[PDB]
């Protein structure tokens, strides 16, 4: 059977998680504001030679109980800690994140990638490169800048982020 | 007071591979969903019931894709289930009911406490 690489957007309302996922799925992006529930989707991809399903859950940045919080983390096998280059309240809020995403998982070396959205609106930045460079050094995780709207690196950082979720599973096993 | 917001029929989905598994019958309540299963068995038709607190309880709109199609998801540890309404407009109705129950659950208790 083809494998099952389950990504999880995690990230502040608005950093732009369900763009990311809309341009990945259908290479589309629209300017207008929709908030997000609970969203599922799954695609077949190619995986360096290897034909396999990707599933990313998308959901609200912003969720009332820490148990369905909890629910959504513990479901996937690799998150994309999104947070907006124009907003820094959305980038400090990033810890919080991984820490949950952390205790829920129990593993210090759960596949994640710390991912700067909106890196088109370069005019409006708010968090520089260095500063979220160091932080993913000291977390011991990739760094990346990226637009969902101009599609720059947007399919990067899924397929990286699906290769650290396949190098775990070769390990784990 | 307590109440029966809202009921049916469905058909459970494996969620990793999609198999399809058996028809279930879920009851909606002001603070809890109740899914009851019937699984015949040689000689033991078994059954399984499931309680779900909506304040625990994780709803996920699956997006349709060929081999899936009117289908919603529940997840709450260590489960997670996939269900396919029988059309587009039940799927709708559960995702309404499921949001509005929960709405109502959670300024219940903002009033409360
Ligand atoms: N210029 C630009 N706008 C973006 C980008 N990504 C998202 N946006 C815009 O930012 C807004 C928020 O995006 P959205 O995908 O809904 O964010 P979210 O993280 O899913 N929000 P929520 O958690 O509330 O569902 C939208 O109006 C969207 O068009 C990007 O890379 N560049
Ligand atoms: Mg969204």
């Amino acid at each position: 059977s083809l494998a099952l690489h389950k990504v999880i957007m995690v990230g502040s309302g608005g950093v732009g998680k369900s763009a990311l996922t809309l341009q990945f799925m259908y290479d589309e992006f629209v300017e207008d504001y929709e908030p997000t529930k609970a969203d599922s989707y799954r695609k077949k991809v190619v995986l360096d030679g290897e034909e396999v399903q990707i599933d990313i859950l998308d959901t609200a940045g912003l969720e009332d109980y820490a148990a369905i919080r909890d629910n959504y983390f513990r479901s996937g096998e690799g998150f994309l800690c999104v947070f907006s280059i124009t907003e820094m309240e959305s980038f400090a809020a990033t810890a919080d994140f991984r820490e949950q995403i952390l205790r829920v998982k129990e593993d210090e070396n759960v596949p994640f990638l710390l991912v700067g959205n909106k890196s088109d609106l370069e005019d409006k930045r708010q968090v520089s490169v260095e500063e979220a460079k160091n932080r993913a050094e000291q977390w011991n995780v990739n760094y990346v800048e990226t637009s969902a709207k101009t599609r720059a690196n947007v399919d990067k950082v899924f397929f990286d982020l699906m290769r650290e979720i396949r190098a775990r599973k070769m390990e784990d096993s | 007071g307590q109440y029966l917001v809202y009921n049916g029929d469905l058909v459970e989905y494996e969620a990793d591979h999609m198999a399809q598994l058996q028809r279930v019958h879920g009851f909606l309540m002001n603070d809890c969903l109740l899914v009851a299963t019937w699984l015949p068995q040689r000689r033991g038709m078994y059954r399984y019931n499931a309680l779900y607190p909506l304040d625990r309880l994780a709803v996920v709109n699956v997006k349709d894709n060929p081999p899936m199609k009117d289908m919603f998801k529940l997840l709450m540890f260590p489960e997670s289930r996939i269900f396919q309404a029988e059309n587009a407009k039940i799927k709708r109705e559960w995702l309404e009911v499921l949001e509005e129950t929960k709405r109502a659950l959670s300024d219940k208790r903002r009033r409360e406490q």
